[PDB]
DNA sequence: ACAGATTTTATGTTTAGATCTTTTATGCTTG
DNA sequence: CAAGCATAAAAGATCTAAACATAAAATCTGT
């Protein structure tokens, strides 16, 4: 994942360890005159921490830096999981908000699916029995 | 070619070392005739001591010709492999002592296992350098077969002066008499910490509390490569706590604690750098507790 | 850094400027330092030339076991082996070091590649394969100078890949000690390679103990395959008493009659040979070296050994003979008795000569009729064989006619020779231990400059002493009755006076004022020598979570 | 400055060493 | 004494970290 976004915001072609250093050079040292933001959604981060506990750290550290214009949206399935890997006191230096998803009730789905059915639902239709 | 064996009640440590320090090395030195020739003090009270890095300063001090790849042998061990190669070589040079090899308590806690029992076998065949070593258990001899004692090709002499080891019992609990984690090594740690410097102080403690994370995030385990600190994010964890500015001064700072085995740098599979402590949770706790939390 | 706490550490040690000539030298000046240094020079280098000369001899003798072994295990190895290509020759060489580098004959259209094989480079069966098809694969390439895969079938493809015949030879190193189930797999798996035929197979086993054991392990069917071709070959130092005689002889004409062997010391060398077996040259050779160098150490002398220096003899010299038991008993009276060559050894070697060449005897020791020769005994040896008996009144010996054997003779009578090679460790630990007024020395010159003149000679060392309370203890001992013992056997008073002997410390002082300042610092010293006896293995701790008793592991004697 | 020499990332392959868990060889113990 | 009861240690499942190993792409070195 440190390679893919280096390929997405530079157009080059780097190994895992040379795109950390590049990336955390180019979120450290580079001005934020020539710099455009980036938006990372870090979709199912609950696989890239496994054993290594680097990958989640480097992602919510590179927001710490001043230079770095980087506004990472991570998402998991554990709404403890940041606390539990990285520990209270990385968590409480890092300031992230955290947002929890209740799932839907009864009349919340019954509202979606109504909602996708809306062009359809009591619709007339022309059928040929042939 | 004789190998000296010093066995008997109290503590040779000092008598050994005042030995070979101060009177073989520089009467050699004047014999062979200008430099005193190298003497390699090995501590077998340690229970840290490893025969990889023993071979290492070995080979680094003599420094003895490599060996070739089909010498190598499908997957043997290198070490007993140069070792012999090096028998090979020395057999053929002129007989002159290069290298004193001095071993402190030889049937220590891990200086008595198989492995580096057969290293020093196979070494001290070498007639280039001399094995001087000191024995205290009774059942020492036991250590030895008949092949093992005839590669040592020893000569036992009893020295006895029942003093009193000071500098033995450092690496182990008396409170506990030593009944538990003999072999532990953490006490021998708790000494060397307790008086070395602030900032290294610091630092080994944000490590220790950084293994202590992983292992909860991960029973009593050792402290393996799986769940010990990457480089960088101690690095990044000790800029934050303005400890060690760069790389430079952090690794120059930690060879001290590698070359002290309170800490091990490894790499992972994938390539990442991983510092680690490989004493025990319990150990870790009870060293956090008792001297790194009182700052 | 403290240097204690670290591990391997090198040390290069600054040595002084001050040097000399020739000062350096470990042969120090006898007789209280009175011999001159010329007398000490002269001893180091006839020590240094005889020495080289018998281990000259030592070397061509262990050279020629090692050649005469090889080329008769060779010799074997072919034999003109008619036998049609079913089954692998085997041959089993009984108690054999597994130090030889048996040689493979090199033949025009046959490679032949020894694999050799040890218990700790075989886990089990696919590495044994996949070592000796590597072993294989790289000594073909390397004599023949794509890949192919590890296995079986690279044995398949030889006659394809090289053009060549085989002849792969296993020696297995150590066959005692790989678990043999794994070593029978290996062997049915090798079975499986007489489909070919252009590849023939050839066993060895180095077997150390009998056959025995390998009829006791192996399974009957792999013990049938084998039985079609098998070779007992009985290979060792040890047996035949044709090379322990031969170095022997080597020692006794290096010291000719210059040096006489003691009787006691010859028993005791027979005793020590007779108690290995496995390794037994060397431990000759390492106790006929450390008697030679040790009486040239300790002897003064040795440096009239050659007739040359005989008038070099000075006053302190005859003043210290004069008291010699066999002159008491009886310089040119000296020279008269000394140059007459002792004839036992050329005695010895011209019956040996004689039994070995026509009386068609070779089983026996040159030691042990040595020292039936020494006794005195000589029919009580050579009446065995019931042989020679028209043969003795030729091999009649006059009895012992010599003095001044004193001076130059190899003997151990004050106990260095058995106390340095063979020492009685754990006897001479408990014999340190338990008596230790022997080990440490009593001084009282300066006991009145010390600050402990009062106190030294009343207890003993806290380690002897505990010892003496642990062998006089049970079995089982609680810690509790142990220490109290200990601290009963304590005198009181003299250890709070020792306390305030110094002033110089506060924490000391202010200790002692605590009325158990003495109940503690006893405490102190049996956790020390209860911690020194747990590292020595004098005793042992149970359960850990009881820790409430203790086991006695080493008894005294 | 162009091909060779060295390095960096990226596995595969055996040996040496670890802790957990299950079972069962030790003690504790009345007559 | 055996059963009961307890803790203890052997035998092995399950696993990891290290030593030993090869290989393709990109970097660093001399003409």
């Amino acid at each position: 994942c440190y390679e893919t976004l280096w390929n997405k915001v530079s157009g080059e072609r780097l190994t895992w360890a040379a795109s950390m250093e590049s990336l955390e050079f180019y979120f450290k040292r580079v001005p934020k005159n020539k710099k455009k933001t980036i938006v990372v959604l870090l979709d199912e981060l609950d696989a890239m921490v496994t054993k290594s506990q680097d990958i989640m750290y480097n992602f919510f550290n590179w927001t710490t830096y001043e230079n770095a214009k980087l506004i990472v949206i991570a998402v998991a399935n554990t709404m403890d999981l940041p606390e539990r890997q990285l520990g209270n006191k990385i968590t409480s230096r890092i300031g992230f908000t955290r947002i929890m998803f209740t799932g839907y009730t009864h009349e919340e789905l019954k509202n979606i699916i109504d909602l996708r059915l809306k062009g359809l639902n009591d619709s007339f239709f022309y059928v040929d029995t042939k | 070619g004789f190998s000296l064996l010093f066995y008997g009640v109290g503590s040779k440590r000092n008598f050994l070392e005042e030995f070979a320090i101060d009177y073989l090395s520089p009467k050699i030195a004047y014999s062979q005739l200008v430099n005193s020739i190298p003497c390699l003090i090995l501590n077998g009270y340690n229970p840290s001591c490893n025969y990889r890095d023993v071979f290492k300063e070995i080979t680094d001090l003599l420094v003895p010709a490599e060996l070739t790849r089909s010498e190598t042998k499908y997957w043997g061990n290198h070490v007993i492999l140069q070792i012999q190669k090096m028998i090979d070589f020395y057999k053929n040079q002129p007989l002159d002592i290069k290298l004193i090899l001095v071993v402190h308590n030889l049937d220590g806690p891990s200086i008595r296992k198989n492995t580096f029992q057969t290293m020093l076998s196979f070494l001290s065949v070498i007639r280039q350098i001399a094995i001087v070593a000191s024995t205290d258990h009774i059942y020492a001899p036991l250590l030895w077969d008949n092949m093992k004692a005839q590669n040592y090709n020893f000569v036992f002499h009893d020295i006895s002066n029942f003093e009193p080891s000071t500098v033995e019992s450092t690496f182990q609990d008396v409170m506990k008499m030593g009944k538990s984690d003999t072999s532990s090594g953490a006490e021998g740690a708790k000494y060397v910490l307790q008086s070395l410097t602030v900032n290294s102080k610091k630092m080994y403690k944000l490590l220790i509390e950084t293994q202590m994370q992983n292992m909860g995030n991960l029973g009593p385990k050792r402290g393996t490569q799986r769940t010990g600190v990457e480089l960088k994010l101690f690095n990044h964890l000790c800029a934050a706590d303005f400890i060690a500015s760069n790389e430079i001064a952090l690794r120059s700072m930690l060879r001290e604690f590698i070359e002290h085995k309170m800490a091990n740098i490894t790499k992972n599979n994938s390539g990442m750098e991983i510092i680690w402590v490989p004493y025990t949770y319990a150990e870790l706790e009870k060293l956090l507790k008792t001297v790194l939390n009182t700052l | 850094f403290a240097d204690a706490q670290r591990s391997h550490y090198t040390v290069y040690p600054s040595l002084p400027q001050s040097n000399k000539n020739d000062k350096h030298i470990p042969f120090v000046k006898l007789l209280s330092g009175k011999e001159s240094e010329v007398n000490v020079e002269k001893r180091w280098e006839l020590y240094h030339q005889l020495h080289s000369h018998f281990h000259d001899q030592v070397d061509h003798i262990i050279d020629n076991i090692e050649a005469d072994l090889k080329a008769e295990i060779s010799d074997l190895l072919y034999s003109e082996t008619t036998q049609k290509r079913r089954c692998f020759n085997t041959i089993f060489l009984l108690g054999s070091d597994s130090t030889t580098k048996i040689e493979l004959k090199d033949e025009s259209s046959r490679y032949n590649v020894l694999i050799e094989l040890t218990p700790k480079e075989s886990p089990n069966v696919r590495m044994m394969l996949r070592r000796s098809m590597y072993k294989l694969y790289s000594a073909a390439d390397a004599e023949e100078h794509n890949d192919v895969s590890y296995d079986l079938s690279l044995v398949e493809n030889f006659k394809r890949l090289f053009g060549k015949d085989l002849a792969m030879v296993f020696n297995f190193k150590d066959v005692d000690s790989i678990n043999f189930n794994t070593l029978d797999n290996f062997i049915i798996l090798l079975k499986s390679a007489f489909k070919y035929d252009h590849v023939k197979i050839s066993l060895i086993f180095n077997i150390n103990t009998n056959l025995s054991n390998i009829e006791k392990n192996l399974r009957q069917s792999t013990i049938r395959l084998l039985k079609r071709n098998y070779h007992k070959l009985d290979v060792s130092s040890n047996k035949g008493f044709k090379y322990g005689n031969q170095i022997f002889q080597s020692f006794l004409d290096t010291v000719d009659g210059k040096l006489n062997l003691s009787d006691r010391f010859v028993e005791f060398i027979l005793s020590k040979m007779a108690n290995n077996t496995n390794h037994n040259l060397q431990l000759l050779t390492k106790m006929l070296d450390y008697s030679l160098m040790s009486y040239f150490f300790q002897n003064a002398f040795s440096v009239f050994i050659d007739p040359v220096n005989v008038d070099f003899l000075n006053d302190d010299y005859l003043k210290i003979l004069s008291r010699c038991p066999t002159f008491m008993f009886f310089e040119e009276f000296f020279v008269e008795f000394l140059v007459r060559e002792n004839p036992i050894n050329g005695h010895a070697k011209f019956v040996a000569r004689f039994l070995e060449e026509e009386l068609n005897i070779t089983n026996f020791n040159l030691i042990e009729l040595y020292h039936n020769l020494l006794i005195g005994k000589l029919d009580s040896y050579l009446d065995r064989w019931s042989a020679c008996k028209e043969y003795k009144d030729r091999l009649h010996f006059e009895p012992i006619d010599t003095i001044f054997q004193e001076l130059f003779t190899l003997d151990n009578r004050s106990g260095l020779l058995t106390q340095s090679i063979f020492p009685s460790y754990k006897s001479n630990i408990e014999d340190n231990l338990l008596s230790w007024e022997q080990v440490l020395p009593s001084l009282d010159k300066e006991n009145y400059d010390t600050l402990s003149g009062d106190l030294d000679k009343i207890m003993a060392p806290v380690l002897g002493q505990l010892f003496k309370l642990y062998r006089e203890a049970n079995m089982t001992i609680n810690i509790y009755d142990f220490y109290i013992a200990f601290r009963e056997t304590l005198p009181k008073e003299e250890i709070l006076n020792f306390i305030r002997k110094d002033p110089s410390n506060t924490k000391l002082l202010e200790l002692a004022e605590t009325p158990d300042a003495f109940d503690k610092v006893a405490l102190i010293l049996f956790m020390q020598a209860i911690f020194a006896f747990e590292n020595m293995g004098l005793i042992k701790f149970q359960s850990t979570k009881s820790y409430d008793l203790v086991e006695k592991c080493v008894w005294r004697g």
